[PDB]
């Protein structure tokens, strides 16, 4: 055990200027004499700038720093499912060590141009608004952006809970393993989230990487890359993963702290010059591999908190430029009763219909066109009774489809029931009903179709489309329940 | 074999526990009482060392025949 | 232990050179040859066996070469039931002229946050007796609350009303931490706690410990006094299993204090002029204010929002550390409605139908929705005027104004500001009154009948009196 | 039964380590033999 | 921007407030006398 070492020249704010270590590599993991870890970020002619994976009160001037000879890596594998880990993969839920066999570097490069195939398979969230108007595909990077307390973590948690129907089935092609990286959150918030995922039985296929608010800035910086490596394990082995960075604003803040303390040249909002490089090299790793590479995929759902809805800030601009679309949430829509508070006018999915089943495509094209016309003429509400019959019909259909998109928390819907509900909506079978009942109807009708009409739902789920027999049967079911509805 | 001295000579030392419930602690009881208080109070409040008796209710009913 | 010498004094920052035995970071050093006790907290090792430190008191009269002694530990404050009814400063000295604080154990003000396996998920509503809080953003037992507001919107009055109600209804050793606030308010609170019996100068059954570092303190004292109060509350939580209340006013000052030394510690400023270490400092402080499996800490923190921004890095960073934020608005205080709680900006993580019941949740959502609709209609009202509104919309505006007034409430501590009597509305009364206003059960009564009343029966009685007068 | 087993075995493991701290030229010679065995 | 006109202050928000107060003091008068 003969190791190459150096002396701590100085220590402060979690940065150790270290003498010696002549052969340390850039981004190499070193170990301090107190047992703490560090990463060599600055290789300078006379010193090395080490960022400390912990509390700097244990490091003193003169302490011995050993090399490890390895870039930072994390354990990967299926042994991590159901575990809560830190940024370095150490178990923090007290359930014993992670019995993993494989380790993967956190800073590997993304797949190139050729190993990819187009994003074509749907990633079902269970939220009607997302699955119909902002469809997400496997291999996509869809941003969840919004102000504080607007319902972003709820969208991520619904997407995680929804994959239980696929992970309990036998179709191995449709199974999605979830990963929830929590950066800069309270430990009690993460405990509430873990309890919510356990109650929904969603932990057995979920990893929770936890770099919380009291963890050092390097750990919050590194947690998204650790989670991304844990998901790349599945993406490389023919399986499909989903990863939620909650959120990337806090990782940017941690990286800015590390950079400013390392005396790196600050830029706009004091962020370093390579914060775009940071988020882009994190997000380009979510890919869809072709069959020659196993056909696996990794879907990224980064989260961004905007201040007062300012999407022209630095980090929102960067991550909006990087991703393949955005799900925008509004607090005004939240308090109007529209929940999930998705802004359909601003939300976008540049993958689009290529990430939808044919049935959802059928009903969702119509729903999108109708909601667009409604948004065009929606200012004329408060005067609707004094325009054409066409304008009043646009307003009526628009509010019906709007109430059709509201959804409860922690209750993701299967794609067949979403299609049935949107069918009842965009076919006109809710125009005679008044708005204050739509939601109620949407519930009762649902129960009906779940109880006595498993054949139609199963046939839609198996076909992926609404064939003419399916169309007619849906027609009769809807009209019968509507005629017999209170 | 300093630790190997430790590992055997100390596990042997702990094994000499004939009259020792907790291997010569002289402490850890001042907090054990708190842990067992918390653990018991969060599992319930009655005596969780005996079998529970059962009182059972009957649903309510009203006059339903045509008035 | 080890002895060094002052080699530089710039503002509240002091450099000390140790020949033997460099002290770890966060140690407390005592300056030798001073009338009062001056403590320097180590912040950086500069190399060449020199440490940079932050002064806990004034640096005037310091001389280069003056002797500095290492204590071997961080600032250790006395903890125990003897601190109840006493006032201590950042370094644990008694500042109430009542003599020393003879505890039997001392705790360092720097400690690690509780682990993840020590967290408790129990969420139980804490009824405060305030209408808007309990209705729209109710507080939970063992949760972190936070009260946001600009200068003069009512953070102190609301935190004092919470003290009054809860702490006098509580049996768990409250702890108040004045962090960079007015000394006048500290004296006021001390005496209104003595006269309330919560602090007893004899027969020591006091149930509140006070920790104070005010605006006239250096940046170091204002940055560490929150940790001192936190450490008192932490002893009460861990080593006694009690359920502690932790009032902090104001926590923004903590953050601000860091800024006032940041550049002097040799750090490039971040955005809006804040220390590069803002989020992590706030994290390592706030992650210790938490309920564990060993005890419970309900914490109410008044959070100053500079210039009514709410996007400034300090409040925006604080938002993610709280369970039930109460945001006070100047646009609401200028209407005359108190407390100035913004109903469309306050939040609670227990505003969940599976927790507060479907009736509570439905009433809260209906109130918020009618207020948002009133907001949307006020533009039409500005353009068209009121007489050209639909009748459903005139009804919406009437019920919305009535709900606005009914969210107001007279406080027991504001009896001088209003002349009114204090009202403590129970939870079911709040839900019932707001349900009845939303249902239309009081369309015939005026809107000034709901201004500064308690339960809805008081609104009815006030309307009857207002009519009987004219 | 688990929690009492955890506090105890924890109070054991820090005891046995603290109890050998209270407890050698053969080692000093063995160290140089190991440094020779480094090669 | 639902209450944007009266949150900005200014002539269009001060006239809205005056109009609201006029209408509802009228209605509170014609509601109290009918009690
Ligand atoms: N579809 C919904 N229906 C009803 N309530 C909802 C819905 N979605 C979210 N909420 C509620 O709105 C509140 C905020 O949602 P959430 O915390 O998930 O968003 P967030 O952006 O992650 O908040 P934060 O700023 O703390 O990160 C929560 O209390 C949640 O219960
Ligand atoms: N609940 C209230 N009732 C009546 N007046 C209030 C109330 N809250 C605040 N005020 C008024 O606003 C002023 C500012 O109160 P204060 O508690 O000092 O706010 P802050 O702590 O944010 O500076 C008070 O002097 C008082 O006149
Ligand atoms: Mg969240
Ligand atoms: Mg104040």
């Amino acid at each position: 055990d003969l190791e190459e070492t150096g002396r701590v020249l100085s220590i402060g704010d979690g940065i150790a200027r270290v003498h010696g270590l002549r052969n340390v590599q850039a981004e190499e993991m070193v170990e301090f004499s107190s047992g703490l870890k560090g990463m060599s970020l600055n290789l300078e002619p006379d010193n090395v700038g080490v960022v400390v994976f912990g509390n700097d009160k244990l490091i003193k001037e003169g302490d011995i720093v050993k090399r490890t000879g390895a870039i930072v890596d994390v354990p990967v594998g299926e042994e991590l499912l159901g575990r809560v880990v830190d940024a370095l993969g150490n178990a923090i839920d007290g359930k014993g060590p992670i019995g993993s066999k494989t380790r993967r570097r956190v800073g590997l490069k993304a797949p190139g141009i050729i190993p990819r195939i187009s994003v074509r398979e749907p990633m079902q969230t269970g939220i009607k608004a997302v699955d119909s108007l902002v469809p997400i595909g496997r291999g996509q990077r869809e941003l969840i952006i919004g102000d504080r307390q607007t319902g972003k973590t709820s969208i991520a948690i619904d997407t995680i809970i929804n994959q239980k129907r696929f992970n309990d089935g036998s179709d191995e092609k449709k199974k999605l393993y979830c990963i929830y990286v929590a950066i800069g959150q309270k430990r009690s918030t993460v405990a509430q989230l873990v309890k919510r995922l356990t109650d929904a039985d969603a932990m057995k296929y979920t990893i929770v990487v936890s770099a919380t608010a009291s963890d050092a800035a390097p750990l919050q910086y590194l947690a998204p890359y650790s989670g991304c490596s844990m998901g790349e394990y599945f993406r490389d082995n023919g399986k499909h993963a989903l990863i939620i960075y909650d959120d990337l604003s806090k990782q940017a803040v941690a990286y800015r702290q590390m950079s400013l303390l390392l005396r790196r040249p600050p830029g706009r909002e004091a962020y370093p010059g390579d914060v775009f490089y940071l988020h882009s090299r994190l997000l380009e790793r979510a890919a869809k591999m072709n069959d020659a590479f196993g056909g696996g995929s990794l879907t990224a759902l980064p989260v961004i908190e905007t201040q007062a809805g300012d999407v022209s800030a630095y980090i929102p601009t960067n991550v909006i430029s990087i991703t393949d679309g955005q799900i925008f949430l509004e607090t005004e829509l939240f308090y109007k009763g529209i929940r999930p508070a998705i802004n359909v006018g601003l939300s976008v999915s540049r993958v689009g219909s290529a990430a939808q089943t044919r049935a959802m495509k059928q009903v969702a094209g119509t729903m999108k066109l109708e909601l667009a016309q409604y948004r065009e003429v929606a200012a004329f509400a408060q005067f609707g009774s004094d325009l054409d019959a066409a304008t009043q019909q646009l307003l009526s259909r628009g509010v019906r489809l709007t109430e059709l998109l509201k959804q409860g928390q922690y209750s993701p819907m299967a794609i067949e029931e979403q299609v049935a509900v949107i069918y009842a909506g965009v076919r006109g079978y809710l125009d005679k009903l008044e708005p204050s009942k739509i939601t109620k109807f949407e519930n009762a009708f649902l129960s009906h179709v779940v109880s006595q009409h498993q054949a139609l739902l199963g046939t839609i789920r198996a076909d992926g489309k609404i064939s003419e027999q399916s169309d007619a049967k849906l027609k009769e079911i809807v009209t019968n329940f509507l005629a017999g509805f209170e | 074999q300093k630790l190997f001295v430790d590992k055997i000579r100390e596990y042997k030392s702990k094994r000499q526990t004939s009259g020792g419930p907790v291997d010569a602690s002289s402490e850890y009881q001042q907090e054990l009482e708190r842990e067992l208080f918390k653990l018991k109070q969060m599992f319930g409040n009655a005596d969780m060392n005996t079998f529970p008796t059962f009182k059972f209710e009957d649903p309510k009913f009203e006059v339903i025949e045509k008035p | 232990a080890a002895t060094g010498r002052i080699v530089a004094v710039i503002g509240a920052v002091v450099d000390v050179q140790f020949d033997e035995g460099l002290p770890p970071i966060l140690n407390a050093l005592e300056v030798q040859g001073r009338e009062t006790r001056l403590v320097l907290e180590v912040a950086q090792h500069l190399g060449e066996s020199t440490v940079r430190t932050i002064a806990m008191d004034g640096t005037e009269g310091l001389v280069r070469g003056q002797k500095v002694l290492d204590s071997g530990a961080p600032i250790k404050i006395p903890v125990g039931p003897e601190t109840l009814g006493r006032i201590m400063n950042v370094i644990g000295e008694p500042i109430d002229e009542r003599g020393p604080i003879k505890t039997k154990q001392f705790a360092p003000i720097h400690a690690e946050a509780p682990e993840f396996m020590e967290m408790s998920v129990e969420q139980e509503i804490l009824v405060t007796g305030i209408k808007v809080v309990d209705l729209l953003a109710p507080y939970a037992k063992g949760g972190k609350i936070g009260l946001f507001g600009g200068a003069g919107v009512g953070k102190t009055v609301l935190i004092m009303e919470l003290i009054n109600n809860v702490a006098k209804a509580h049996g768990g050793y409250s702890v108040f931490a004045g962090v960079g606030e007015r000394t006048r308010e500290g004296n006021d609170l001390y005496h209104e706690m003595i006269e309330s019996g919560v602090i007893n100068l004899k027969d020591a059954t006091s149930k509140v410990a006070l920790v104070y570092g005010q605006m006239n303190e250096p940046p170091g004292a204002r940055a560490r006094v929150a940790l001192t109060g936190l450490t008192v509350a932490e002893y009460f939580r861990d080593q006694e299993g009690q359920d502690v209340l932790l009032f902090i006013d104001n926590i923004f000052r903590f953050t601000q204090a860091g800024s006032e030394v940041s550049a002097l510690l040799g750090r490039i400023p971040s955005a809006v002029g804040y220390q590069p270490t803002l989020a992590t400092d706030m994290g390592t402080m706030q992650e210790r204010i938490t309920t564990t499996k060993k005890g419970s800490i309900t914490s109410v923190q008044a959070i100053y929002v500079p210039a009514d921004d709410l996007t400034d890095p300090a409040p925006a960073t604080t938002f993610a550390h709280l369970d039930a934020t109460t945001v006070l608005s100047r646009a609401i205080a200028e209407l005359g409605i108190y407390p100035a709680v913004d109903p469309l900006d306050s939040t609670s993580r227990i505003m969940d139908p599976n927790i507060v019941g479907s009736e509570h949740y439905d009433v809260a959502r209906g109130v918020q929705k009618i207020l948002q609709d009133y907001k949307s209609l006020q533009d039409i009202i500005a353009i068209l005027g009121m007489d050209e509104l639909s009748e459903e919309d005139k009804l919406t505006v009437s019920r919305a104004r009535k709900i606005q007034r009914f969210l107001s409430q007279p406080f027991q501590v504001a009896e001088v500001f209003t002349g009114h009597m204090g009202k403590l509305v129970p939870l079911k009364e709040t839900i019932k009154g707001f349900q009845q206003i939303l249902a239309g059960e009081y369309d015939h009564l005026p809107e000034q009948a709901f201004y500064m009343v308690g339960p809805i029966e008081e609104a009815v009685a006030k309307a009857d009196k207002l009519a009987e007068e004219h | 039964q688990n929690m009492m087993r955890r506090k105890e075995q924890e109070h054991m493991i820090n005891w046995v380590e603290k109890h050998v701290v209270q407890s050698t030229i053969a080692k000093c010679i063995a160290d140089l033999k190991l440094l020779a065995k480094k090669a | 921007g639902a209450g944007s006109i009266r949150e900005a202050g200014g002539a269009f928000g001060k006239r809205e407030q005056a109009e609201e107060e006029r209408y509802f003091r009228a209605q509170s008068r014609e509601q109290l006398a009918a009690l």
